[PDB]
């Protein structure tokens, strides 16, 4: 399955994921594509901030959904 | 004038911080002139650096704003003297006081760390060739941080 | 009635606000030297107002903020030649009496409002129909 | 005519050589600013506060300027570290020559050593000895 | 009578009527003991082409005391320091009253042609005269071109 | 009636003829920097006229041609000392009023004729028998 | 009065300018033109804007126009003082030639330098000896004098 | 035979030539000694401008005459 | 036997000597320890300037006496 996360600069990046994957995994999976270390990333979806420990299925993130990436200053 | 500002100013004058001079402006009590001596065993040794400190109207809810006025070669200070340190930004807490801000800037002078870089240009050279960075900082020390008075 | 913000921190506010272009776009300002820790020498620019002899002529200026800024007004000087009441034609220096914001200076004012005032006075009717020199001419010095 | 005059530069090298070799108490001290300036115009001076005064044991730094007419004309003197004193301007630090006798009544036998010693003697004047003195470590601009 | 000691008058007169080749020297109209001197850089020397200003003062005890001489044109030389002071044996302990001004000037002119770094004045200049003499002469030529082009 | 030659092309004419020895040889002129594209600072030289106290003394001067050359006259300054009416004796600068070609400047004139009239003025009876300083003496500055 | 050739050439040059070249009369001398030539692409002078002067002498079009650079430039056919070595500005001038064609020839000279005729001998020899270093030196000079001088 | 051409500078160059030689040949052979490009040269003799196609004997140029060399005034 | 040489710089050096030794010999032995060439040295003892030709015993310089070293400037 593929999902998209948009940073607030205005870019969209596409990742192939599995619902099994944890959010720490997708953060590493963003880092591999954009070089942004996972410690500076914050992922938000459907009015909720995602925790590193839980999974995509925990938040009910289904096929080609879109999350938003806020960068920590 | 907030009741905290008078009591903090008085204790900064009664017990000054070793290696740091700081006093209010006689025309602005929220405005302080600061002098920080270059810490020992560091590339800035021998130098004396001028800084400005201002306590904004919402202090202590807003952080004090301070900046260097002697140009200095350091990864956390830019061309115009602005300082990058969390305690002056997102990790400011109203329970912190001026004494600890000044002490933290002094400590930053002895432990420069370029992983979070303000002026990335000096910081990436502090990583690439730290030795020449240290001696460039020594040269800048002799240029701008001596002949101060 | 509240207390004043010292010169250099106010100039760093104005410097950061000059770089993130919020607002009209008729005015723009920044440091001349970019590394000048005095924060004294600024460059300003005004785009000519429509419906005037100034229209879409881009004027660049030199603004100097003194030791008493922003309690005292800054000196302003045109470098692109221009005919304007209050604007000397041998120097380009601005007559403070000619500009209300400079004749009646208040510390609530900024460099943005000085430049926006000069553009509004370019839309003033004693100036909009003045004869202007050919574009590209500037005084020297 | 009653004596020989020593031209400027030889006298200034005389004063420099004695400024570096332990002349007198040490309450006054002087030397060249540039050390490589062949003009010999710009000098640095220093005064130790006189006993029994509000100036006492405060080290004062000064700038002495010897013009093309030295020592037939008096030198310009200016305090750089702030001080409260009659004749010393408080925004600039420049010294009023008229207020200083050796500058008001200049004679070519005088030296910058004697000018500094006169400023220190004038720190012991009773109009000067008990003035309020500014906090130590403060200096004028320029 | 005579304004000052007659030796000073007769030496001044012989120095103006029969000047030393390569050296111009004349009294100041306001001090008869004070002489303005110009020495041209001798050929076969790094200072060739340059004109060097010097001062000479006849102290009150002259001729029992030696004349005082110093450069006012900056010069790269083992026997001249930052301020133009000259280390020359005859101007110090080896002065004798029978010596004349003309020969003091001649010995300084010769000093310009035969620098010898055994004297320890201007220590860095002398030890680089011993270190890389080629670079020392090219430095002296450079300084000649720097300070002696537009002096007179 | 005639056409005006702008500053730089006229100065390149004067530069070329200063290097190809046209005429007397009593005067000579050229660029100071040789690489100065402004073409502002010139060096001039006058040979003393026979039958004068100036005779066979080489005088060197500094001539500066301003932005309005040759519609405006050039500034002239002696560097080798000289006793002459119109020439200040502490500085060496030339008083324009005392010299006709500078007091009545005409755009047909060049720095060549400025030097040639200064040499003509050395044979004037008010200048020709003046006491001159020893050869080799010069002002500073 | 002014020759009808100079007027018609001035008019045709202002109504239809040469691409990459600005040229306009001086308001106080109609025989005097201020010219700006943009550094041609794919040449060391790209990015730079080069100031030139052009004067139509009293004998024009029988005599060639006089042209010189006012921006310092590293080029085998331009010397220290901005003078240009170009055949049509000298012995191979013909009265039928026009100002616009002179400007085109200078613009083309900027992209096709030829050190076969050396007005500035040092630059022409550097160009023939080490063309790479000559081109990078000219690029450096472009960045020095032909930028931030507009 | 040897002949010389005097330039406008005042220099004289002498080359041995033969009556067989064309004026194009004389131009190329002065270039061989002093490097002045042949097309920039114009030769004048006895009130006549010499053209490249003809020979010295056509112009009645005999032993040790002098030609004058006019250069086209190429600015630089 | 040992003797001392005191310069006016303020340092004292000790030399092991014999009464047979000439002042020339003592000068060479101070040169070996202080690098000062003997022609720049002048030795003084008991109000007398020591000459190179004579010996320590000529001057009655006995054990652990002190000579004074003056350096000549030229």
């Amino acid at each position: 399955m593929q999902i998209f996360v948009k940073t607030l600069t205005g870019k969209t990046i596409t990742l192939e994921v599995e619902p099994s994957d944890t959010i720490e995994n997708v953060k590493a999976k963003i880092q591999d594509k954009e070089g942004i270390p996972p410690d500076q990333q914050r992922l938000i979806f459907a009015g909720k901030q995602l925790e590193d420990g839980r999974t995509l299925s925990d938040y009910n993130i289904q096929k080609e959904s879109t999350l938003h990436l806020v960068l920590r200053l | 004038l907030p009741r905290r500002i008078i009591k903090e100013t008085q204790r900064l004058l009664a017990e000054p911080v070793p290696g740091i001079k700081a006093e209010p402006d006689e025309s602005n009590a929220r405005y302080f002139h600061v002098v920080i001596a270059g810490p020992q065993d560091s590339p800035f040794e021998g130098g004396t650096f001028k800084l400005e400190l201002f306590l904004p109207e919402e202090y202590p809810m807003a952080a004090p704003k301070v900046r260097f006025m002697t140009k200095i070669y350091h990864p956390n200070v830019d061309k115009l003297g602005r300082i990058k340190l969390d305690i002056l930004a997102d990790k400011w807490s109203p329970a912190l006081q001026i004494r600890t801000v000044l002490l933290s800037i002094q400590a930053l002078l002895s432990a420069p760390n370029p992983d979070d870089p303000l002026a990335n240009d000096v910081a990436e050279q502090w990583k690439t060739n730290e030795a020449q960075a240290i001696e460039t900082a020594r040269a800048w020390t002799r240029l701008y941080a001596m002949n101060n008075i | 009635t509240g207390v004043k913000v010292p010169r250099n921190f106010r100039l760093l506010e104005e410097l950061e606000e000059g770089q993130k272009g919020v607002g009209d776009g008729t005015v723009s300002w920044g440091l001349e030297d970019d590394e000048d820790m005095t924060l004294t020498r600024w460059t300003g620019m005004i785009i000519g107002p429509p419906r005037t002899n100034y229209e879409n002529r881009i004027y660049s200026l030199k603004v100097e903020c003194g030791p008493k800024y922003p309690e005292a007004p800054p000196s302003v000087r045109f470098v692109t030649k221009i005919n304007m009441n209050g604007i000397n034609n041998s120097s380009g220096m601005v007559d403070a009496r000619s500009i209300p914001v400079l004749a009646k200076w208040q510390n609530s004012y900024s460099i943005k409002v000085v430049l926006q005032e000069l553009r509004r006075l370019m839309m003033s009717k004693e100036n909009m129909k003045l004869p202007q020199p050919p574009e590209g001419q500037t005084y020297n010095n």
